[PDB]
């Protein structure tokens, strides 16, 4: 089940994605 | 599907295939039979001292049926079964004729020695053949003594006249003993009667096949005996005896389509057979094949589960699975004219949702121990191919990079937060 | 002498029906426009395979003799046509060193105005003989035309052959491995042929 | 394809396993994808329409592209000509949607555009006089709307003559469809290939399974059969990969076509020269076997004069 | 454990061949999937730029109706767009 | 590439067949595609 195959974590966690989404929506709604 | 329960849909499990009813063998008009009356059915078999060793070739030696009958005085097989060469073309033959007294014939044999071998019927030590003998003591025996029989170089047929006679003893009683020595002797083959209009295995001359045999309308030339479909397939034949032109239809087959709603809702099932008619295997006919386990309806709805050619089915109400023609949707005319115009009076706002994938799961494989499993010997044998391993890794690693790039360029369009 | 061979030298390589399709295969053949040996008959080598043709209107050919020694010393093929029967033999005859007509024992078989063509070859001891007849109106030059050759006789002689001659204008030539593209008509007879190595245009045609 | 109804051959084929599942699963994926493409292309309307029997459209003679009442189906004359200009184990699966319903979809889109312009694409359809519709296109490309009214007759004559030019162009030869034809031939080529290698040996003693079973020792025959197994298996893999690549090609092209139809049929796009030379005015679609055809109608200035500015 | 090197070699060769062929199949098929995902990603980026920031007039690109604005939302391995659109309603005949 | 002008290798390869042919065809197609793409970028004007 875990011999040979490996999975690498993604570069950006969900936290940064949340930050980016918040920034984009805020920018739209404000400007 | 490796699951106890299945969501609604259609699946493929195996392939239906018809089975042939019987086997048919066909071979040409057998002729050119061997002259069997040369030794064992002649007027008088050659005496031992003047034994005949003439070769026989280019003939159909069908004596195996006679070899199966013990009416002959002796039918000793020296290594070949009676049916071992009954339908085979032997390399050659030799119609030996070395009639000799029953007791004196012991020395006159391939590999034997005595007063009968060197004198009369010397033969090779390991000459192929079978011993065949008939009761020559009845009439073929010499009344005044068998002076030409065996008494005292291989196949050259110390020397004396034998005392064999019809009135002599049992041992001295002569028999038509001869060692019949073995593409010249055309052993005849068997065949069966022809059957048409049925899925059957067939064997025409050397070629074998399976299908449906029908009286074809082709015009094969006199030298033509087979027909090739452009995919190199033997599809048209000529009967070797009943001279006619026939064609072969492939064995009917299809896919096994299973249509079923969610198991959580019900257990009713429906079955579709692809590209076959009704007769082959509630029954309904569609351009896509034969359906069983559904009810046809003249109603119409939007498509639920595709089947084919506009035919779709779903499970509804007293409930069963029903099949119908999918409708392209609601229709409405438009009252056009050169002096009318339709104008809206109100408005609304709609929120729509769209979904888009961005990337996969970054996956890597360290194929070294995946192949070897920590064994040194496999690692050593790996070197003879080499670059494969390396190449593989690089390709996989490459993919990972684009993954991140995609995500980045999706969201990094802003420069300040 | 030597003359252009045109498009002759076509024969059926199989007993299988094809129609309205092009088929390319590699076999022993006569090259196109090749220099056939022309004569207005000493022993000649058999080599791989033999093609022969003759403007026939007077039964010039009395038969053929094939073998290794080209004599009755060993088993030699002999062809004769007499009265109303054709005789073929492969025996080691008691005949003279060279039978001629003016203006051990083994198997035996019993059966200008025109142009008659023949092809002889041996495969695995089975000797194929192909023949074709046509009407013509020429005696010394080669009339350009197109026709095929059908098989008539094959027998498992099982005898090596190196030398041969014909017992008597005619043309004699040799076949070598080349590739052809053939067209079968709707009725199933061969009607058009393409030789690969004639020119690069033909190579394009075949490819 | 691998065994041909030989028991021992299937018994040996059991030794590899998951090839069957992955092969037919990939093929089924292709099968779903193609009809998904067709659905995406031609589903963009949710209701069907029928033209009024009158033909008062200012002489705009659309007679070729509308459905034929008397003749079978609802195909149009150009769509009729496209059919004339284009002519085991393996199985061909029938297409999901029939030709007749594709023709009905095309007819509905054509009727909608003629009767309405962009309103139906927006939502509930609204009728509008055709000349008014033509006016707003010229408004969209910056020219004042009075030109259309002052030269309607010339515009109509040119449009009809251009329909004649289209008939001539399709009548001269069928090379214009060269893409579709090419695509079709492609698959056939591969198909024939897959059959030929059936007579190979792959280092075996012969190309017939039964003969090799019969004329040798069993173990040597198994060794021989391994060769045929390997050869046919990797040949099938090659065919599958080629199918995958061509499927990627066709699906990308199909989505491109869907975007083109959405942006050029229902509305007036301002993308420069994306739908043919010149300033776009409108477009009409037509079905074809496995394909779609666009007729773009566009505006072109012709003659010029010097001026000082 | 059970065989000598010369005797083992044939079996090891067959095992190696089968396993590496399986890896080849996995690699190529995965790469095809990666190609599809890449194309989808480019579509998503074009959507983001053309729609969230601006007011593209490309019809039906951003969902049914006239496109006013949109808001994005993250999701596991994906993005979700919400489109706000303006649609007509009850209408009347007129002579013109 | 397989044989290196060895006739015996040439005969031994024949038993596999069309693999030798169609591969080249595949690569050939790519070549033409290349050129088309170049033209696709720069054939969008009439006169110099
Ligand atoms: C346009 O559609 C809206 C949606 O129904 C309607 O507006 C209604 O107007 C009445 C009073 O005029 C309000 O009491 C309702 O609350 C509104 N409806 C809703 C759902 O909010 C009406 O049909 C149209 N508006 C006008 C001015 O005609
Ligand atoms: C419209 O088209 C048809 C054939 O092109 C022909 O009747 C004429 O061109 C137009 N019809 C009328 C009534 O003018
Ligand atoms: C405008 O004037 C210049 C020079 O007189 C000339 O080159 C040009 O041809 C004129 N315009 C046209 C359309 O001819
Ligand atoms: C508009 O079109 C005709 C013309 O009067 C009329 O019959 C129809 O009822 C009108 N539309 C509606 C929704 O009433």
């Amino acid at each position: 089940k875990f011999n040979g195959l490996t999975v690498l974590p993604p570069l950006l966690t969900d936290e940064m994605i949340a930050q980016y989404t918040s920034a984009l929506l805020a920018g739209t709604i404000t400007s | 599907l490796k699951s106890f329960t299945v969501e609604k849909g259609i699946y493929q499990t195996s392939n239906f295939r018809v089975q042939p009813t019987e086997s048919i063998v066909r071979f040409p008009n057998i002729t050119n039979l061997c002259p069997f009356g040369e030794v064992f059915n002649a007027t008088r078999f050659a005496s031992v001292y003047a034994w005949n060793r003439k070769r026989i070739s280019n003939c159909v030696a069908d004596y195996s049926v006679l070899y199966n009958s013990a009416s002959f005085s002796t039918f000793k097989c020296y290594g070949v079964s009676p049916t071992k060469l009954n339908d085979l073309c032997f390399t050659n033959v030799y119609a030996d004729s070395f009639v000799i007294r029953g007791d004196e014939v012991r020395q006159i044999a391939p590999g034997q020695t005595g007063k009968i071998a060197d004198y009369n019927y010397k033969l090779p030590d390991d000459f192929t053949g079978c011993v065949i003998a008939w009761n020559s003591n009845n009439l073929d025996s010499k009344v005044g003594g068998n002076y030409n029989y065996l008494y005292r170089k291989p196949f050259e047929r110390p020397l004396q006249s034998y005392g064999f006679q019809p009135t002599n003893g049992v041992g001295y009683q002569p028999y038509r003993v001869v060692v019949l020595s073995f593409a010249t002797v055309c052993g005849p083959k068997k065949s069966t009667n022809l059957v048409k209009n049925k899925c059957v295995n067939f064997n025409f001359n050397g070629l074998t096949g399976t299908g449906v045999l029908t009286e074809s309308n082709k015009k094969f030339l006199p030298f033509q005996q087979f027909g090739r479909d452009i995919a190199d397939t033997t599809d048209a034949v000529r009967d070797p005896q009943t001279l006619e032109i026939l064609d072969i239809t492939p064995c009917s087959f299809g896919g096994v389509s299973v249509i079923t709603p969610g198991t959580n809702t019900s257990n009713q099932v429906a079955v579709l057979y692809q590209d076959v008619n009704c007769t082959e295997v509630n029954v309904f006919q569609t351009r896509a094949g034969c359906l069983i386990g559904a009810e046809h309806v003249n109603n119409s709805y939007e498509c639920d589960i595709p089947i084919g050619a506009g035919i779709c089915a779903s499970y509804q109400t007293s409930q069963s699975i029903i099949a119908y023609t999918m409708s392209l949707g609601a229709e409405n005319s438009v009252a056009y004219s050169n002096n009318s115009i339709a104008i809206p009076t109100n408005f609304t706002i709609s929120v729509t949702t769209e979904i888009l994938p961005v990337s996969m799961t970054k996956t890597s494989v360290d194929c070294t121990m995946y192949i070897c499993g920590d064994s040194t010997e496999c690692s050593n044998l790996l070197l003879q191919y080499g670059s494969f391993c390396t190449q593989l890794n690089r390709a996989l690693t490459g993919i990972a990079v684009e993954q991140d790039k995609n995500t980045q360029e999706v969201f990094a369009q802003v420069k300040q937060i | 002498a030597y003359t252009n061979s045109f498009t002759r030298g076509v024969y059926y390589p199989d007993k299988v029906f094809r129609s309205s399709v092009l088929h390319s295969t590699q076999d022993l053949f006569l090259p196109f426009f090749s220099n056939v040996t022309w004569f207005h008959n000493p022993v000649l080598p058999f080599n791989d395979g033999v093609y022969f043709a003759s403007t026939e209107k007077s039964n010039i050919i009395r038969g053929w003799i094939f073998g290794t020694t080209l004599d009755s010393k060993t088993q030699s093929l002999l062809i004769v046509n007499n009265a109303t029967n054709v005789v073929i033999k492969v025996c080691e005859f008691q005949f003279c060193n060279d039978p001629f007509l003016g203006v051990n024992c083994t198997f035996e078989y019993v059966s200008f105005k025109n142009l008659r063509e023949f092809v002889f070859k041996n495969i695995d001891g089975y000797f194929k003989i192909y023949s074709k007849h046509t009407p013509i109106n020429l005696v010394r030059d080669l009339p350009q035309g197109f026709s095929a050759l059908e098989p008539l006789v094959d027998l498992p002689i099982g005898i090596n052959i190196t030398r041969f001659q014909t017992l008597l204008a005619y043309y004699v030539g040799y076949l070598q491995p080349r590739t052809f593209l053939l067209k079968y008509n709707e009725n199933g007879t061969i009607t058009d042929a393409v030789d690969c190595a004639l020119d690069p245009l033909s190579e394009t045609k075949c490819t | 394809y691998i065994c041909g109804d030989s028991t021992e051959c299937s018994n040996l084929l059991l030794q590899y396993g998951s090839f069957c599942t992955q092969l037919n699963r990939a093929l089924t994926g292709i099968a779903v994808e193609q009809d998904k493409n067709t659905q995406e292309v031609f589903a963009q309307v949710k209701q069907i329409y029928k033209t009024p029997p009158i033909k008062d459209f200012g002489g705009f003679n659309f007679s070729q592209i509308l459905p034929d009442p008397s003749k079978p189906s609802k195909r149009s004359f150009i769509e009729d000509l496209l059919f004339n200009k284009v002519t085991n184990g393996l199985t061909v699966l029938p297409p999901l949607l029939t030709d007749e319903m594709i023709a009905q979809y095309t007819s509905a889109l054509l009727a909608g555009t003629i009767t309405s312009g962009w309103t139906f694409g927006a939502g509930a359809a609204l009728q509008i006089p055709f000349a008014m519709q033509m006016a707003y296109r010229f408004n969209g490309i910056g020219v004042t709307q009075n030109v259309l009214y002052e030269n309607q007759k010339l515009i109509a004559n040119q449009f009809n003559s251009a329909i004649g030019k289209i008939q001539d162009s399709l009548s001269s030869t069928a090379s214009a469809l060269g893409k579709l034809q090419d695509v079709v031939n492609q698959n056939a080529q591969a198909l024939n290939t897959l059959v030929k290698q059936l007579s190979s040996n792959f280092g075996a003693i012969s190309s017939v399974l039964n003969d090799i079973l019969s004329r040798l020792d069993k173990v040597e025959a198994e060794v021989q059969i391994d060769r045929l197994i390997t050869g046919r298996l990797q040949s099938l893999q090659t065919y599958v990969t080629q199918q995958l690549i061509r499927a990627a090609e066709i699906r990308a092209s199909a989505n491109l076509a869907a975007t083109k139809m959405s942006e050029c049929v229902l509305g007036q796009s301002k993308r420069v020269d994306f739908c043919g030379k010149g300033y776009h005015l409108m477009s009409f679609p037509q079905s074809a076997p496995h394909g779609v055809v666009f007729l773009h109608v566009t505006y072109v200035p012709a003659q010029e004069k010097n001026f000082t500015t």
